[PDB]
Protein backbone atom coordinates (compact mmCIF):
# COMPACT_ATOMS: atom_id res chain seq x y z
CA UNK A 1 0.00 0.00 0.00
CA UNK A 2 2.66 2.37 0.61
CA UNK A 3 6.01 2.35 -0.48
CA UNK A 4 6.80 6.01 -0.61
CA UNK A 5 7.08 8.36 2.43
CA UNK A 6 6.81 12.56 2.53
CA UNK A 7 7.35 15.15 4.68
CA UNK A 8 6.37 18.56 4.23
CA UNK A 9 5.95 21.67 6.58
CA UNK A 10 2.52 23.09 5.84
CA UNK A 11 2.44 25.46 8.31
CA UNK A 12 -0.87 27.66 6.70
CA UNK A 13 -2.89 24.73 6.02
CA UNK A 14 -11.44 20.83 6.99
CA UNK A 15 -14.42 20.57 4.01
CA UNK A 16 -18.36 21.76 4.87
CA UNK A 17 -19.36 18.72 2.21
CA UNK A 18 -22.28 20.35 -0.02
CA UNK A 19 -26.20 18.44 1.49
CA UNK A 20 -27.22 16.09 -1.40
CA UNK A 21 -24.37 15.78 -3.59
CA UNK A 22 -25.12 13.76 -6.91
CA UNK A 23 -22.85 10.94 -7.57
CA UNK A 24 -21.02 13.14 -10.35
CA UNK A 25 -20.89 15.76 -7.36
CA UNK A 26 -19.04 13.14 -5.29
CA UNK A 27 -16.41 11.97 -8.07
CA UNK A 28 -15.50 15.85 -8.74
CA UNK A 29 -14.99 16.37 -4.91
CA UNK A 30 -12.36 13.39 -4.91
CA UNK A 31 -10.98 15.28 -8.21
CA UNK A 32 -10.96 18.37 -6.79
CA UNK A 33 -9.17 16.97 -3.17
CA UNK A 34 -6.45 15.39 -5.62
CA UNK A 35 -5.59 18.65 -7.34
CA UNK A 36 -5.99 21.01 -4.05
CA UNK A 37 -3.47 18.50 -2.18
CA UNK A 38 -0.99 17.71 -5.53
CA UNK A 39 -0.89 21.71 -5.17
CA UNK A 40 -0.18 21.53 -1.94
CA UNK A 41 2.29 19.31 -2.05
CA UNK A 42 3.61 21.52 -4.63
CA UNK A 43 3.83 24.46 -3.03
CA UNK A 44 5.16 23.45 0.53
CA UNK A 45 8.44 22.63 1.80
CA UNK A 46 10.25 19.96 3.09
CA UNK A 47 11.07 19.24 6.65
CA UNK A 48 13.93 19.31 8.37
CA UNK A 49 13.37 15.34 8.85
CA UNK A 50 16.77 14.15 8.37
CA UNK A 51 17.46 10.77 5.88
CA UNK A 52 18.10 8.23 8.64
CA UNK A 53 14.42 9.03 9.83
CA UNK A 54 13.25 8.75 7.27
CA UNK A 55 14.68 5.59 6.30
CA UNK A 56 13.33 4.59 9.71
CA UNK A 57 9.57 5.61 8.47
CA UNK A 58 10.49 3.49 5.06
CA UNK A 59 11.44 0.33 7.19
CA UNK A 60 8.19 0.84 9.78
CA UNK A 61 6.00 1.36 6.15
CA UNK A 62 7.74 -2.03 4.84
CA UNK A 63 7.45 -3.68 7.67
CA UNK A 64 3.59 -3.76 7.74
CA UNK A 65 2.95 -3.64 3.49
CA UNK A 66 -0.41 -1.46 4.91
CA UNK A 67 -0.99 1.78 6.24
CA UNK A 68 -3.37 1.96 9.25
CA UNK A 69 -4.84 4.24 11.54
CA UNK A 70 -2.16 2.71 14.56
CA UNK A 71 0.83 2.70 11.89
CA UNK A 72 0.05 6.14 11.00
CA UNK A 73 0.24 7.14 14.65
CA UNK A 74 3.33 5.19 15.64
CA UNK A 75 4.52 7.35 12.45
CA UNK A 76 3.53 10.82 14.04
CA UNK A 77 5.15 9.53 17.47
CA UNK A 78 8.20 9.26 15.29
CA UNK A 79 8.23 12.64 13.53
CA UNK A 80 7.23 14.32 16.63
CA UNK A 81 9.46 12.88 18.90
CA UNK A 82 12.62 13.84 16.24
CA UNK A 83 11.24 17.49 16.33
CA UNK A 84 10.65 17.87 19.75
CA UNK A 85 13.96 16.12 21.00
CA UNK A 86 16.00 18.31 18.25
CA UNK A 87 14.56 21.74 19.88
CA UNK A 88 11.59 22.54 18.13
CA UNK A 89 9.20 22.77 20.99
CA UNK A 90 6.23 23.45 18.92
CA UNK A 91 6.90 20.97 15.92
CA UNK A 92 3.52 19.20 15.24
CA UNK A 93 2.03 16.14 12.63
CA UNK A 94 -1.32 18.03 11.70
CA UNK A 95 -2.42 15.33 9.21
CA UNK A 96 -1.47 12.98 6.81
CA UNK A 97 -2.68 12.68 3.26
CA UNK A 98 -2.63 11.45 0.24
CA UNK A 99 -3.59 8.36 1.35
CA UNK A 100 -5.27 7.02 -1.88
CA UNK A 101 -1.55 6.74 -3.33
CA UNK A 102 1.40 4.84 -2.96
CA UNK A 103 2.82 8.09 -1.22
CA UNK A 104 1.91 8.62 2.20
CA UNK A 105 2.50 12.63 2.97
CA UNK A 106 2.81 13.42 6.28
CA UNK A 107 2.68 17.04 6.95
CA UNK A 108 4.23 19.11 10.22
CA UNK A 109 3.92 22.49 11.40
CA UNK A 110 7.54 23.18 12.61
CA UNK A 111 7.29 26.34 13.99
CA UNK A 112 10.39 27.71 16.59
CA UNK B 1 -15.56 1.41 19.46
CA UNK B 2 -19.02 0.71 21.10
CA UNK B 3 -21.88 2.05 19.94
CA UNK B 4 -24.87 2.03 22.58
CA UNK B 5 -28.59 2.48 21.70
CA UNK B 6 -31.34 2.71 23.81
CA UNK B 7 -33.80 2.15 23.94
CA UNK B 8 -33.63 -1.52 23.61
CA UNK B 9 -37.28 -0.96 22.35
CA UNK B 10 -39.91 1.16 22.53
CA UNK B 11 -43.86 1.40 21.50
CA UNK B 12 -45.66 4.47 20.55
CA UNK B 13 -49.02 5.89 18.64
CA UNK B 14 -49.89 6.70 15.14
CA UNK B 15 -48.88 10.73 15.42
CA UNK B 16 -46.32 10.10 18.03
CA UNK B 17 -42.88 11.85 18.17
CA UNK B 18 -40.50 8.74 19.16
CA UNK B 19 -36.71 9.44 19.87
CA UNK B 20 -33.99 7.16 19.58
CA UNK B 21 -30.26 8.06 21.14
CA UNK B 22 -26.74 6.46 20.39
CA UNK B 23 -23.71 6.81 22.21
CA UNK B 24 -20.03 6.51 21.13
CA UNK B 25 -18.41 4.56 23.54
CA UNK B 26 -14.70 5.03 24.23
CA UNK B 27 -14.03 7.33 21.03
CA UNK B 28 -15.61 10.48 19.54
CA UNK B 29 -16.43 10.17 16.15
CA UNK B 30 -18.45 12.27 13.39
CA UNK B 31 -19.33 10.15 10.81
CA UNK B 32 -22.54 8.19 12.07
CA UNK B 33 -25.30 7.04 9.69
CA UNK B 34 -28.91 5.72 10.96
CA UNK B 35 -30.94 2.44 9.16
CA UNK B 36 -34.43 1.29 9.12
CA UNK B 37 -34.53 -2.04 8.87
CA UNK B 38 -37.49 -4.36 8.45
CA UNK B 39 -37.53 -8.03 9.43
CA UNK B 40 -35.42 -10.37 6.87
CA UNK B 41 -35.16 -6.91 4.59
CA UNK B 42 -32.04 -5.08 3.61
CA UNK B 43 -31.65 -2.19 5.70
CA UNK B 44 -32.07 1.50 4.23
CA UNK B 45 -30.20 4.41 5.07
CA UNK B 46 -32.30 6.88 6.49
CA UNK B 47 -29.04 9.60 7.57
CA UNK B 48 -25.76 10.40 7.02
CA UNK B 49 -23.31 12.48 8.54
CA UNK B 50 -25.49 12.62 12.07
CA UNK B 51 -27.45 15.05 10.47
CA UNK B 52 -28.15 14.93 6.34
CA UNK B 53 -31.27 13.32 5.06
CA UNK B 54 -30.73 10.75 2.57
CA UNK B 55 -32.44 10.84 -0.70
CA UNK B 56 -36.26 10.26 -0.55
CA UNK B 57 -36.34 9.50 3.21
CA UNK B 58 -39.31 11.71 4.70
CA UNK B 59 -38.45 14.68 6.21
CA UNK B 60 -40.45 13.16 9.30
CA UNK B 61 -36.42 11.60 9.87
CA UNK B 62 -33.88 13.77 11.31
CA UNK B 63 -30.51 13.25 13.32
CA UNK B 64 -28.57 15.55 15.36
CA UNK B 65 -25.23 15.70 17.12
CA UNK B 66 -24.34 16.56 20.94
CA UNK B 67 -20.62 15.49 21.33
CA UNK B 68 -20.86 11.58 21.23
CA UNK B 69 -24.31 11.23 21.68
CA UNK B 70 -26.57 11.26 18.77
CA UNK B 71 -30.50 11.02 18.36
CA UNK B 72 -32.57 10.27 15.57
CA UNK B 73 -36.27 11.55 15.72
CA UNK B 74 -39.05 10.46 14.08
CA UNK B 75 -41.44 13.59 14.04
CA UNK B 76 -45.20 12.22 13.03
CA UNK B 77 -44.50 8.29 13.52
CA UNK B 78 -46.37 6.63 11.08
CA UNK B 79 -47.83 2.62 10.60
CA UNK B 80 -45.14 1.65 8.22
CA UNK B 81 -42.58 2.98 10.60
CA UNK B 82 -42.54 -0.06 12.46
CA UNK B 83 -38.50 -0.93 12.33
CA UNK B 84 -35.44 -2.20 13.98
CA UNK B 85 -32.87 0.85 13.87
CA UNK B 86 -29.36 0.87 14.25
CA UNK B 87 -26.64 3.42 13.78
CA UNK B 88 -23.06 3.10 12.90
CA UNK B 89 -19.81 5.18 12.85
CA UNK B 90 -17.39 5.74 10.43
CA UNK B 91 -13.93 6.52 11.15
CA UNK B 92 -10.75 7.75 9.81
CA UNK B 93 -8.15 5.74 7.72
CA UNK B 94 -11.16 2.53 6.74
CA UNK B 95 -11.01 1.49 10.41
CA UNK B 96 -13.43 -0.68 11.10
CA UNK B 97 -16.97 -0.19 10.65
CA UNK B 98 -19.15 -0.56 13.87
CA UNK B 99 -23.22 -0.92 14.35
CA UNK B 100 -25.20 0.31 17.75
CA UNK B 101 -27.32 -3.37 18.77
CA UNK B 102 -30.72 -1.64 17.10
CA UNK B 103 -33.84 -0.35 18.79
CA UNK B 104 -36.59 -2.21 17.84
CA UNK B 105 -39.89 0.35 17.24
CA UNK B 106 -43.09 -1.24 17.22
CA UNK B 107 -46.57 0.63 16.82
CA UNK B 108 -49.35 1.12 19.94
CA UNK B 109 -52.75 1.07 18.58
CA UNK B 110 -56.14 0.57 20.07
CA UNK B 111 -57.17 -3.50 20.98
CA UNK B 112 -58.41 -4.95 18.51
CA UNK B 113 -59.44 -8.58 18.83
CA UNK B 114 -58.49 -12.09 17.49
CA UNK B 115 -60.65 -13.79 15.09
CA UNK B 116 -59.92 -17.60 16.24
CA UNK B 117 -59.95 -20.48 13.53
CA UNK B 118 -58.71 -24.07 14.04
CA UNK B 119 -57.56 -26.99 11.34
CA UNK B 120 -57.68 -30.66 11.71
CA UNK B 121 -54.48 -33.00 10.46
CA UNK B 122 -54.80 -32.83 6.74
CA UNK B 123 -56.87 -35.79 5.20
CA UNK B 124 -54.09 -36.35 2.98
CA UNK B 125 -51.72 -35.68 5.68
CA UNK B 126 -52.31 -38.69 8.15
CA UNK B 127 -50.29 -41.23 5.68
CA UNK B 128 -46.82 -41.02 8.01
CA UNK B 129 -46.97 -37.52 8.15
CA UNK B 130 -48.10 -37.52 11.82
CA UNK B 131 -50.71 -35.11 13.20
CA UNK B 132 -50.62 -31.42 13.30
CA UNK B 133 -53.20 -28.99 14.57
CA UNK B 134 -53.14 -25.12 14.12
CA UNK B 135 -54.77 -22.52 15.79
CA UNK B 136 -54.92 -19.42 14.06
CA UNK B 137 -55.45 -15.93 15.80
CA UNK B 138 -55.59 -13.42 12.78
CA UNK B 139 -55.33 -9.60 13.31
CA UNK B 140 -55.24 -8.70 16.98
CA UNK B 141 -53.31 -6.18 19.24
CA UNK B 142 -51.49 -6.49 21.63
CA UNK B 143 -49.01 -9.22 20.22
CA UNK B 144 -49.79 -10.98 23.67
CA UNK B 145 -51.76 -14.08 23.78
CA UNK B 146 -52.23 -17.01 25.35
CA UNK B 147 -53.15 -19.99 23.57
CA UNK B 148 -53.64 -23.23 25.25
CA UNK B 149 -54.84 -26.88 23.81
CA UNK B 150 -56.95 -29.09 25.44
CA UNK B 151 -57.45 -32.37 24.32
CA UNK B 152 -60.55 -34.42 25.65
CA UNK B 153 -60.22 -31.31 28.16
CA UNK B 154 -56.64 -32.66 29.21
CA UNK B 155 -54.04 -29.35 29.15
CA UNK B 156 -51.38 -30.65 26.79
CA UNK B 157 -48.16 -28.75 27.48
CA UNK B 158 -44.65 -29.30 26.17
CA UNK B 159 -45.96 -30.62 22.22
CA UNK B 160 -47.19 -26.81 20.92
CA UNK B 161 -45.00 -24.13 18.71
CA UNK B 162 -46.05 -20.64 18.38
CA UNK B 163 -45.26 -18.08 15.95
CA UNK B 164 -46.23 -14.79 15.00
CA UNK B 165 -46.51 -12.51 11.98
CA UNK B 166 -44.91 -9.10 11.98
CA UNK B 167 -46.74 -5.89 12.82
CA UNK B 168 -49.18 -4.93 9.77
CA UNK B 169 -47.93 -2.21 7.82
CA UNK B 170 -51.60 -0.57 7.24
CA UNK B 171 -53.70 -1.55 10.48
CA UNK B 172 -50.36 -2.41 13.01
CA UNK B 173 -51.93 -5.85 14.05
CA UNK B 174 -50.62 -9.07 14.59
CA UNK B 175 -51.22 -12.29 13.44
CA UNK B 176 -50.53 -15.50 15.41
CA UNK B 177 -50.00 -19.19 14.87
CA UNK B 178 -50.06 -22.28 17.26
CA UNK B 179 -49.36 -25.86 16.08
CA UNK B 180 -50.06 -28.43 18.09
CA UNK B 181 -47.49 -32.02 16.99
CA UNK B 182 -48.70 -35.57 17.74
CA UNK B 183 -47.97 -38.72 16.57
CA UNK B 184 -50.06 -40.69 14.11
CA UNK B 185 -50.96 -43.21 16.83
CA UNK B 186 -51.96 -40.94 19.96
CA UNK B 187 -54.12 -38.44 17.86
CA UNK B 188 -56.47 -41.16 17.47
CA UNK B 189 -56.45 -41.82 20.93
CA UNK B 190 -58.30 -39.17 21.55
CA UNK B 191 -62.20 -37.28 19.58
CA UNK B 192 -62.07 -34.00 20.57
CA UNK B 193 -59.36 -30.93 19.66
CA UNK B 194 -59.65 -27.69 20.97
CA UNK B 195 -57.53 -24.15 21.11
CA UNK B 196 -58.47 -22.21 24.24
CA UNK B 197 -57.50 -18.66 23.32
CA UNK B 198 -57.02 -15.50 26.12
CA UNK B 199 -56.88 -11.93 25.01
CA UNK B 200 -57.02 -8.23 26.49
CA UNK B 201 -59.89 -7.56 23.66
CA UNK B 202 -62.04 -10.37 24.29
CA UNK B 203 -64.30 -10.43 27.56
CA UNK B 204 -64.07 -14.11 27.81
CA UNK B 205 -61.31 -16.51 26.42
CA UNK B 206 -62.69 -18.11 22.70
CA UNK B 207 -62.44 -21.49 22.30
CA UNK B 208 -62.64 -23.38 19.02
CA UNK B 209 -62.59 -27.15 18.43
CA UNK B 210 -63.23 -30.39 16.40
CA UNK B 211 -63.98 -34.10 16.96
CA UNK B 212 -61.45 -36.24 15.43
CA UNK B 213 -63.38 -38.17 11.96
CA UNK B 214 -66.15 -35.93 12.02
CA UNK B 215 -66.15 -33.73 9.23
CA UNK C 1 -26.86 1.30 -8.83
CA UNK C 2 -27.59 -1.86 -8.41
CA UNK C 3 -25.59 -4.94 -5.81
CA UNK C 4 -26.76 -8.39 -6.08
CA UNK C 5 -24.70 -11.03 -3.55
CA UNK C 6 -24.43 -14.78 -5.09
CA UNK C 7 -22.80 -17.52 -3.49
CA UNK C 8 -24.66 -18.38 0.02
CA UNK C 9 -25.50 -21.90 0.45
CA UNK C 10 -25.27 -24.76 2.83
CA UNK C 11 -22.00 -25.80 3.97
CA UNK C 12 -20.35 -28.24 7.09
CA UNK C 13 -18.63 -26.58 10.11
CA UNK C 14 -14.84 -26.31 8.93
CA UNK C 15 -15.79 -25.74 5.54
CA UNK C 16 -15.41 -22.80 2.88
CA UNK C 17 -17.27 -20.98 1.05
CA UNK C 18 -17.20 -18.13 -1.24
CA UNK C 19 -19.51 -15.18 -1.97
CA UNK C 20 -20.03 -12.69 -4.23
CA UNK C 21 -21.06 -9.09 -4.96
CA UNK C 22 -21.69 -7.92 -8.44
CA UNK C 23 -22.12 -4.06 -7.94
CA UNK C 24 -22.90 -2.32 -11.42
CA UNK C 25 -24.58 1.12 -11.83
CA UNK C 26 -21.10 3.47 -10.09
CA UNK C 27 -17.24 3.98 -10.05
CA UNK C 28 -15.59 1.21 -8.36
CA UNK C 29 -12.53 3.46 -7.96
CA UNK C 30 -14.00 5.79 -5.76
CA UNK C 31 -16.25 3.05 -3.38
CA UNK C 32 -15.77 0.90 -0.55
CA UNK C 33 -17.62 -2.48 -0.73
CA UNK C 34 -18.96 -4.15 2.35
CA UNK C 35 -19.67 -7.59 3.98
CA UNK C 36 -22.45 -7.05 6.52
CA UNK C 37 -24.11 -10.07 8.21
CA UNK C 38 -27.52 -10.76 10.56
CA UNK C 39 -27.35 -13.96 12.39
CA UNK C 40 -31.56 -14.84 13.26
CA UNK C 41 -32.52 -12.47 15.63
CA UNK C 42 -29.56 -10.63 15.93
CA UNK C 43 -28.30 -7.65 14.73
CA UNK C 44 -26.45 -5.99 12.04
CA UNK C 45 -23.12 -7.48 12.18
CA UNK C 46 -20.15 -5.36 10.49
CA UNK C 47 -17.95 -8.05 8.52
CA UNK C 48 -15.40 -6.48 6.38
CA UNK C 49 -14.46 -3.62 3.66
CA UNK C 50 -12.62 -3.04 0.76
CA UNK C 51 -11.87 0.33 -0.63
CA UNK C 52 -10.17 0.42 -4.25
CA UNK C 53 -9.88 4.51 -4.08
CA UNK C 54 -7.55 3.73 -0.86
CA UNK C 55 -6.00 0.03 -1.77
CA UNK C 56 -7.48 -1.30 1.41
CA UNK C 57 -8.71 -4.08 3.54
CA UNK C 58 -10.80 -4.22 7.32
CA UNK C 59 -12.40 -7.36 8.91
CA UNK C 60 -13.94 -7.10 12.16
CA UNK C 61 -11.84 -9.09 14.87
CA UNK C 62 -14.05 -11.94 14.67
CA UNK C 63 -13.80 -12.96 11.71
CA UNK C 64 -9.36 -11.95 11.19
CA UNK C 65 -7.74 -14.74 9.44
CA UNK C 66 -10.81 -16.76 8.67
CA UNK C 67 -12.13 -14.60 5.78
CA UNK C 68 -10.44 -12.58 3.22
CA UNK C 69 -12.22 -10.08 1.22
CA UNK C 70 -11.38 -9.59 -2.29
CA UNK C 71 -12.18 -7.35 -5.86
CA UNK C 72 -12.38 -7.71 -8.94
CA UNK C 73 -12.01 -4.02 -10.35
CA UNK C 74 -12.65 -5.18 -14.03
CA UNK C 75 -15.92 -7.39 -13.06
CA UNK C 76 -17.31 -4.93 -10.70
CA UNK C 77 -17.38 -7.39 -8.12
CA UNK C 78 -16.30 -8.22 -4.75
CA UNK C 79 -15.42 -11.30 -2.75
CA UNK C 80 -15.70 -12.71 0.74
CA UNK C 81 -13.86 -15.83 0.91
CA UNK C 82 -15.12 -17.64 4.07
CA UNK C 83 -12.84 -20.59 5.56
CA UNK C 84 -12.67 -22.78 8.69
CA UNK C 85 -16.68 -21.69 8.62
CA UNK C 86 -18.51 -22.38 11.83
CA UNK C 87 -22.19 -23.09 13.12
CA UNK C 88 -22.41 -18.96 14.67
CA UNK C 89 -21.28 -17.29 11.25
CA UNK C 90 -24.69 -18.98 10.03
CA UNK C 91 -26.64 -15.85 9.19
CA UNK C 92 -27.57 -13.54 6.20
CA UNK C 93 -25.03 -11.78 4.37
CA UNK C 94 -25.42 -8.32 2.45
CA UNK C 95 -23.30 -6.60 0.88
CA UNK C 96 -23.26 -2.41 0.63
CA UNK C 97 -21.49 0.62 -1.05
CA UNK C 98 -20.05 3.04 0.89
CA UNK C 99 -18.48 6.44 -0.83
CA UNK C 100 -15.83 7.02 2.06
CA UNK C 101 -12.92 9.80 1.83
CA UNK C 102 -10.41 10.31 4.24
CA UNK C 103 -7.48 11.78 5.80
CA UNK C 104 -5.25 11.19 9.16
CA UNK C 105 -7.29 14.15 11.15
CA UNK C 106 -10.81 13.98 9.77
CA UNK C 107 -12.89 11.33 7.27
CA UNK C 108 -16.15 11.82 5.43
CA UNK C 109 -19.00 8.68 4.96
CA UNK C 110 -21.90 9.40 2.55
CA UNK C 111 -23.40 6.41 4.44
CA UNK C 112 -23.83 2.51 3.06
CA UNK C 113 -26.50 3.74 0.95
CA UNK C 114 -26.88 0.99 -1.52
CA UNK C 115 -27.58 -2.93 -0.01
CA UNK C 116 -27.57 -5.91 -1.64
CA UNK C 117 -30.49 -8.41 -1.30
CA UNK C 118 -28.56 -10.66 1.17
CA UNK C 119 -27.61 -14.76 0.57
CA UNK C 120 -28.21 -16.82 3.83
CA UNK C 121 -25.01 -18.98 4.52
CA UNK C 122 -26.53 -22.24 6.95
CA UNK C 123 -23.60 -23.44 8.67
CA UNK C 124 -24.30 -27.24 9.88
CA UNK C 125 -23.91 -30.54 9.42
CA UNK C 126 -27.34 -31.62 9.27
CA UNK C 127 -28.35 -32.87 5.90
CA UNK C 128 -30.93 -30.97 3.16
CA UNK C 129 -34.16 -32.26 3.03
CA UNK C 130 -37.26 -31.20 1.11
CA UNK C 131 -40.50 -29.51 2.66
CA UNK C 132 -44.10 -31.29 2.98
CA UNK C 133 -47.08 -29.56 2.11
CA UNK C 134 -50.34 -30.23 3.56
CA UNK C 135 -53.74 -28.44 3.15
CA UNK C 136 -55.34 -25.89 6.18
CA UNK C 137 -58.89 -26.28 4.30
CA UNK C 138 -61.82 -24.04 6.05
CA UNK C 139 -63.95 -26.08 7.54
CA UNK C 140 -68.17 -26.20 8.61
CA UNK C 141 -69.00 -13.34 9.63
CA UNK C 142 -68.96 -14.29 5.99
CA UNK C 143 -64.80 -14.58 6.00
CA UNK C 144 -63.31 -17.63 5.98
CA UNK C 145 -59.62 -19.07 6.84
CA UNK C 146 -57.22 -21.37 4.80
CA UNK C 147 -53.93 -22.29 4.11
CA UNK C 148 -50.96 -24.37 3.96
CA UNK C 149 -48.76 -25.48 6.30
CA UNK C 150 -45.01 -26.42 5.41
CA UNK C 151 -43.53 -28.76 7.59
CA UNK C 152 -40.19 -30.58 7.87
CA UNK C 153 -37.14 -29.10 5.87
CA UNK C 154 -34.18 -27.68 5.99
CA UNK C 155 -32.07 -25.24 5.39
CA UNK C 156 -34.00 -22.32 5.36
CA UNK C 157 -35.77 -20.42 3.57
CA UNK C 158 -39.36 -21.04 1.53
CA UNK C 159 -41.19 -19.22 0.35
CA UNK C 160 -44.91 -18.91 -0.44
CA UNK C 161 -47.38 -16.92 -2.24
CA UNK C 162 -51.19 -17.83 -3.54
CA UNK C 163 -52.83 -17.94 -6.81
CA UNK C 164 -49.05 -17.36 -8.21
CA UNK C 165 -49.06 -14.17 -6.57
CA UNK C 166 -52.52 -12.72 -7.88
CA UNK C 167 -53.38 -12.86 -4.40
CA UNK C 168 -51.88 -10.86 -1.50
CA UNK C 169 -54.77 -9.16 0.42
CA UNK C 170 -55.17 -10.86 3.72
CA UNK C 171 -51.99 -13.36 3.52
CA UNK C 172 -50.01 -14.05 6.12
CA UNK C 173 -46.74 -16.00 5.99
CA UNK C 174 -45.70 -17.18 9.25
CA UNK C 175 -42.00 -17.14 10.67
CA UNK C 176 -40.48 -20.68 10.20
CA UNK C 177 -40.32 -22.54 13.49
CA UNK C 178 -37.35 -24.76 14.31
CA UNK C 179 -38.78 -28.43 15.46
CA UNK C 180 -37.14 -30.88 17.44
CA UNK C 181 -36.76 -32.84 14.52
CA UNK C 182 -33.93 -30.09 13.05
CA UNK C 183 -36.03 -29.16 10.94
CA UNK C 184 -38.10 -26.41 9.76
CA UNK C 185 -42.00 -25.69 9.57
CA UNK C 186 -43.89 -22.78 8.96
CA UNK C 187 -47.73 -21.78 7.75
CA UNK C 188 -48.92 -19.41 5.26
CA UNK C 189 -53.20 -18.62 5.76
CA UNK C 190 -55.21 -16.22 3.98
CA UNK C 191 -58.89 -15.12 4.50
CA UNK C 192 -61.51 -15.07 1.57
CA UNK C 193 -65.03 -14.36 1.53
CA UNK C 194 -67.31 -16.96 2.58
CA UNK C 195 -69.33 -17.01 -0.57
CA UNK C 196 -66.12 -17.29 -2.76
CA UNK C 197 -65.15 -20.92 -1.32
CA UNK C 198 -67.29 -22.57 -4.47
CA UNK C 199 -66.65 -19.80 -6.69
CA UNK C 200 -62.92 -19.46 -7.01
CA UNK C 201 -60.02 -21.90 -6.91
CA UNK C 202 -57.56 -21.26 -4.18
CA UNK C 203 -53.60 -22.51 -4.42
CA UNK C 204 -50.94 -22.09 -2.42
CA UNK C 205 -46.84 -22.13 -4.50
CA UNK C 206 -44.63 -23.22 -2.15
CA UNK C 207 -40.70 -22.76 -3.23
CA UNK C 208 -37.62 -24.40 -1.38
CA UNK C 209 -34.49 -23.86 -3.86
CA UNK C 210 -31.70 -25.47 -1.47
CA UNK C 211 -33.40 -28.47 -1.96
CA UNK C 212 -35.03 -27.73 -5.45
CA UNK C 213 -38.54 -28.15 -4.52
CA UNK C 214 -41.46 -26.42 -5.92
CA UNK C 215 -45.29 -27.71 -5.55
CA UNK C 216 -49.02 -25.96 -6.40
CA UNK C 217 -50.99 -27.43 -4.02
CA UNK C 218 -54.71 -26.67 -4.28
CA UNK C 219 -57.00 -25.87 -1.41
CA UNK C 220 -60.27 -26.98 -0.80
CA UNK C 221 -63.01 -27.52 1.76
CA UNK C 222 -63.53 -31.25 2.72
CA UNK C 223 -66.94 -33.06 1.35
CA UNK C 224 -67.62 -35.05 3.84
Amino acid sequence: RADRFRCINVGLMPVEMDPDMSEKEKIEFFRRQEREYKRRISSARPCLLPTSVHEEIKDMLAEQGRVSARLLQKIRDRVQSWYHEEGYACAQVVNFGNLNTREVVCEVVEGD
Amino acid sequence: IQMTQSPSSLSASVGDRVTITCRASQSVSSAVAWYQQKPGKAPKLLIYSASSLYSGVPSRFSGSRSGTDFTLTISSLQPEDFATYYCQQSSIVWEPITFGQGTKVEIKRTVAAPSVFIFPPSDSQLKSGTASVVCLLNNFYPREAKVQWKVDNALQSGNSQESVTEQDSKDSTYSLSSTLTLSKADYEKHKVYACEVTHQGLSSPVTKSFNRGEC
Amino acid sequence: VQLVESGGGLVQPGGSLRLSCAASGFNFYYSSIHWVRQAPGKGLEWVASISSYYGSTSYADSVKGRFTISADTSKNTAYLQMNSLRAEDTAVYYCARETYYTEFSWSYSWGLDYWGQGTLVTVSSASTKGPSVFPLAPSSGGTAALGCLVKDYFPEPVTVSWNSGALTSGVHTFPAVLQSSGLYSLSSVVTVPSSSLGTQTYICNVNHKPSNTKVDKKVEPKSC
